[PDB]
């Protein structure tokens, strides 16, 4: 009955923080997912 | 056709409750034991030949029982091991999946195929075929606290009172007792036998005469005489019932008459049946009993009853008798239930705390409050019809099941609020339309996620026994999800809901979310230059896929491949190994120190040092002691330093400082059904017949080859004991006949005085106990005590053994360990701290193939099941995913879509190859179960993407650009609604280092980065193949 008060205050902080490190991933590396700009298409069979 | 069932509302509310009310009975019908029957079914034929040798205990007993073993029914190996105490343990271990019940039947239809090829004393001594799944339940020790009771005084009190009351407490299908009962030990006194001109022949002959129960019969018996009125039943000589009533056992006519007492020549007393075991619990004498739980393995209600049954016996205990439990299952079971049933319910509440981030409602959000426990209690329910116990493997089959019940219910919810929260129309517009786009997908969502678990549910071995406890649990989690998604979800997504305005994704609702509910999608709209910026020029972004694969292919064979981790099981066995021919006094003298070590140096951790002298896992005798050193709870043992591997390393290091014995100190394996130690078990073969020296010295070449790699192979050690000196007595047999003695007066004297000999039974507190004649101890210690034994000639004169028997000394190996009729030498060894068994067992396979042909290497025990995992567990990925490679063509109607959706799979494979080594964990079985959880998560999101792309081309008509701006931009939100549910289902496990959750967080962090690849990577790589492979095909 204490871990439901844990998951009151520790499942209200560890739900957005895991939502926040992915923002450091998908928006920080999402800009480096667009630094790569070019073509390398392997159309040798076609 | 499930759409025909929507408009019947309370049809659908309560069939959910049908699977729960049947699951409500599944609480009352599932046996609970944390490691079920997962071993290969083994049989231990425990013979006995007390006092005898070892070179010819295999020849009197073992080579006879070995030579009936014609074509053993679904066999894997038969290893036996005779030793110096006359103990034989023929171990017939069979194929897994073969009936253990028919096994113990068929072993005594292999032994009792061809019994009386027995020299029949083989069974006359007492042999005991037993299904020795060498896991125990609690291994209850019974000690005296003050010191009035000796060891053997306890061991009889346990076996006269406890054992027959514990062996019918429910769940117990086996009580092993330690060590034995009392027995009227007749310690002969050879300087009193020569005083009376007797031998131990006539001591035994009178006990088989005067202590013999005689069927006298009846006065007035059948038939009577005509004229009878009296019926009695004559008591003849009973079995003599006391020490004093053996004291007046007569030996001859006595005109010395205080009639010649057996208490004038033999110190009568009670005592145990063998003294090879001294079990001093905390240096204080103890008996014990090792309980083995029956099939019907309910370790809770058994141990809830046994701990009550001991409390019924605590009024009955004599002076200072105490019960302590060195080993158990239940304090390693009990809190792993009550948390992971509450955490399970917390994950039900965490699923509500998922949609407190997404829905922020009450009646539209109360759906998985019902929808989640139906998959849960039904998983209890169907397995209760398919015989699968609550354990680790089906409580961890239910936490992994959390990720498979969120893929149906909550995915409908935002697909339903694709119409409300994104367009502002009633839920009836989303009741049939949005379900109708995914009704054909839940044909495939149920298909492709059960498909990858198909071959593991049918494969054999203990690896297959771990899989079948996982696979059919996830399959029951799947099959009772699609049978709930197509019933319960539509009536709760059409009836009790609330109208919500258009454009409001919770902007003016509780602070931090309203600024973020845009900003996630608003960063996704800055990620639209990554949505489009990847998909335009897909040429450079194909070589990025190999960067995922090169990291996979290099960090998998370099990832250490163990089998099972070391569980903190709360005990660890410390074995002692003295010189060849060191006494039970000296081995006790070291277990004085080792107990004093574990009660001064580690008293903050160690619960108890139940220390069995003489017996040892891997080797018996008097030179080998062992200590079942037990621990406390993790709440009393904090941190890395107070786990087992830190303790045993501190043990073994300070035991090199302990003189006189190679004192290893190791840990039990993870499953206790298999291994003496953890690590591996390097067996050995007699291939050609190299004899005994080079049999031992290629084994000494083995420690010249395998122990000289001390970084990886930590403590590679033998099991078969070094050649002790044996004491050949040349009965100079012609002098032993010319002196006048018959040799049967000699071999009975030499072998029932030094030996210890069963005579008959007697009665003791109304219980049958044995009668053992033996020499008194101080008359059989030395080769000098040869000279004190007197034998009677023909003419009644007495002759000493030193008059004829010319003694000497020779070699002899006590543990003559055999294998199917081949002598062998077993070798143990662990792996390195921080490394695995597969980089140690294959390291042994670098060092076992060094030897020529003639002495071969075998890998069995724990070592078979990892040799079986090495042959099918990465090969599981072939026939699993090729069915998935053929499931997609049924769903997507092309040969070429399986060229695409089968490449979402290594996105999350490298998602777990990182999370293992980022904490430093190995490629065990559970890591692959984490991979099969991860690969399930990758293909799950593709159906919300690629079947949706199949659905767009019929219902909305979209190419790549209009598709991706509506598929990926909108249907990534329910993927988060499974991401925050399952991967935060191991959030109470990330901060948990207790009941072995270590390699279970490498699953959870592995699926998290596998969801990161689902967050960016996996939402493009089939539309990457829309611009290339759909350009090609
Ligand atoms: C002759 O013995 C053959 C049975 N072996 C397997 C079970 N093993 C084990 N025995 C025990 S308690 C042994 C009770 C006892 C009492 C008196 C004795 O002296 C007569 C004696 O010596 C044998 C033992 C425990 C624990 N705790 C464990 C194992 C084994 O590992 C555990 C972790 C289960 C803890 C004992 C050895």
């Amino acid at each position: 009955m204490l871990e439901l008060l844990k998951s009151l205050v520790f499942a209200v902080i560890m739900v957005p923080v895991v939502m926040a490190i992915i923002l450091g991933l998908i928006y920080g590396l999402g800009e480096v997912f667009n630094i790569f700009s070019g073509v390398g298409k392997k159309d040798q069979p076609g | 056709m499930p759409n025909f069932f929507i408009d019947r509302p309370i049809f659908a509310w309560v069939i959910a409750i049908i699977i729960m009310l049947a699951g409500g009975l599944a609480i009352l019908k599932l046996p609970v034991a944390q490691y079920p029957t997962i071993a290969p079914p083994a049989v231990t034929i425990s013979a006995s030949y007390p006092g005898a040798d070892a070179k010819t205990v295999q020849d009197t007993v073992t080579q006879v029982i070995e030579q009936n073993m014609n074509g053993i029914d679904n066999l894997m190996y038969m290893s036996s091991n005779s030793d110096s105490t006359g103990t034989v343990q023929i171990t017939l271990t069979f194929e897994s999946g073969t009936d253990a019940d028919i096994a113990q039947v068929q072993v005594q239809n292999k032994l009792q195929l061809a019994m009386p090829l027995l020299p029949q004393e083989v069974q006359q001594q007492g042999v005991s075929v037993e299904k020795s799944s060498s896991s125990f339940l609690m291994v209850v020790g019974v000690i005296n606290t003050d010191g009035t009771m000796t060891q053997e005084d306890i061991s009889d009190y346990v076996a006269a009172n406890m054992k027959d009351a514990i062996s019918r407490t429910s769940g117990v299908g086996d009580v092993q007792l330690f060590g034995s009962q009392y027995a009227m030990r007749i310690w002969m006194n050879p300087n009193e036998l020569n005083k009376f001109q007797l031998t131990p022949v006539d001591v035994i002959t009178a006990i088989k005469a005067q202590n013999a129960q005689v069927a006298a019969g009846q006065l007035g018996g059948t038939p009577p005489v005509k004229g009878q009125q009296l019926n009695a039943s004559i008591i003849a000589q009973t079995r003599l019932t006391s020490t004093e009533e053996f004291g007046k056992i007569l030996l001859k006519v006595n005109q010395d008459g205080s009639r010649v007492l057996l208490r004038d020549v033999a110190k009568i007393e009670l005592g145990g049946e063998n003294y090879d075991i001294i079990a001093e619990f905390n240096g204080q004498p103890a008996s014990g009993l090792g309980i083995k739980l029956a099939t019907g393995a309910n370790a809770l209600d058994t141990a809830a009853a046994i701990r009550a049954e001991l409390a019924k016996m605590e009024p009955f205990f004599p002076s200072g008798l105490k019960i302590v439990y060195p080993y158990d299952t239940t304090p390693f079971v009990k809190i792993s239930i009550h948390e992971v049933v509450k955490t399970l319910v917390e994950a039900i509440i965490l699923v509500f705390l998922v949609m407190y981030l997404f829905l922020q409602n009450f009646r539209a959000t109360l759906i998985p409050t019902i929808a989640v426990p139906v998959v849960l209690l039904g998983t209890f329910a169907v397995l209760a019809a398919f015989g699968f116990s609550i354990n680790t493997l089906t409580m961890f089959g239910m936490v992994l099941a959390i990720g498979l019940l969120v893929d149906d219910a909550i995915v409908v919810v935002e697909n339903v609020e694709r119409v409300m929260a994104e367009e502002g129309l009633p839920p009836k517009e989303a009741t049939r339309k949005s379900m109708g786009q995914i009704q054909g997908a839940l044909v495939g969502i149920a298909m492709v996620l059960s498909a990858v678990f198909v071959p593991m549910a049918f494969f054999g071995g203990s690896t297959g026994a771990i899989y079948r406890q996982f696979s059919i649990t996830i399959v029951s989690a799947m099959a009772l999800s699609v049978l709930v998604a197509l019933i319960l979800t539509p009536a709760l997504c059409a009836t009790m809901l609330k109208p919500i305005a258009k454009g409001d994704h919770g902007e003016g609702k509780k602070g931090f979310f309203g600024w973020f509910n845009r900003m996630f999608e608003k960063s996704t709209h800055h990620y639209t230059d990554s949505v489009g910026g990847i998909l335009r020029s897909t040429g450079r972004y194909l070589v990025l896929y190999l960067i995922i694969v090169v990291g996979m292919a290099y960090l998998f064979v370099r990832l250490p491949s163990s089998f099972l981790p070391d569980e903190d099981q709360g005990v660890f066995m410390t074995m002692v190994q003295l010189p060849a021919g060191a006494t039970q006094e000296r081995t006790q003298k070291v277990l004085n120190e080792v107990t004093h070590y574990y009660l001064t140096k580690e008293k903050n951790n160690v619960e108890s040092v139940f220390a069995v002298n003489g017996f040892g896992f891997a080797g018996r005798g008097q030179n080998t002691g062992i200590a079942f050193v037990s621990l406390k709870d993790w709440a009393d043992r904090p941190g890395e330093e107070n786990k087992v591997e830190a303790i045993t390393m501190r043990a073994t290091r300070a035991f090199s400082q302990i003189k006189d014995a190679m004192v290893f100190a190791f840990n039990l394996p993870a499953i206790v059904e298999l291994g003496t130690a953890t690590g591996f078990d390097f067996e050995l073969i007699d291939q050609a017949g190299l004899g005994h020296e080079k049999l031992t010295q290629a084994r000494n070449q083995l420690l010249a080859e395998a122990a000289k790699h001390p970084d990886m192979l930590t403590s590679v050690r033998p099991n078969g004991l070094e050649d002790t000196p044996q004491f050949k007595i040349d009965i100079d047999q012609e002098k032993a006949q010319a002196l006048g003695v018959s040799i049967n007066d000699i071999n009975t004297t030499l072998g029932a005085a030094w030996g210890g000999s069963y005579v008959n039974d007697f009665i003791d507190r109304g219980r049958v106990k044995k009668v053992y004649v033996m020499s008194e101890a101080k008359y059989r210690m030395l080769p000098d005590d040869i000279g004190d034994w007197y034998v009677r000639a023909a003419d009644g004169q007495m002759v000493p053994f030193s008059a004829f028997s010319s003694s000497r000394w020779e070699y002899g190996s006590p543990r003559l360990e055999r294998y199917n009729g081949l002598p062998s030498m077993e070798i143990l060894g662990q792996a390195a701290p921080g490394k695995s068994t597969g980089e140690a067992m294959e390291l042994m396979e670098q060092l076992a193939s060094k030897l020529p042909t003639g002495v071969g290497y075998d890998w069995t025990g724990m070592s078979y099941q990892e040799r079986l995992s090495g042959n099918q567990a990465p090969s599981l990925y072939a026939i699993s995913l090729i069915v998935v490679f053929l499931c997609l063509a049924a769903l997507y109607e092309s040969w070429s879509i399986p060229f695409s959706v089968m490449l979402v799979v290594p996105l999350g494979v490298i998602g777990a190859l990182l999370a293992a080594t980022f904490r430093g964990l190995t490629n065990d079985v559970y890591f692959q179960v984490g991979l099969l959880t991860t690969i399930g998560l990758s293909a799950k999101n593709a159906i919300l993407i690629v079947e949706f792309a199949k659905d767009l081309m019929d219902k909305e008509g979209k190419g790549l650009i209009e598709a991706t701006l509506d598929a990926v931009r909108m249907r990534l939100r329910p993927i988060l609604m499974t991401s925050l549910a399952f991967i935060l289902g191991v959030m109470p496990l990330v901060i948990s280092t207790g009941a072995g959750s270590g390699a279970q967080n490498a699953v959870g962090t592995g699926v998290m980065g596998g969801m990161v690849t689902a967050t960016v990577l996996a939402i493009f790589f089939v539309p990457v193949f829309f611009v290339v492979v759909r350009r090609r095909f």
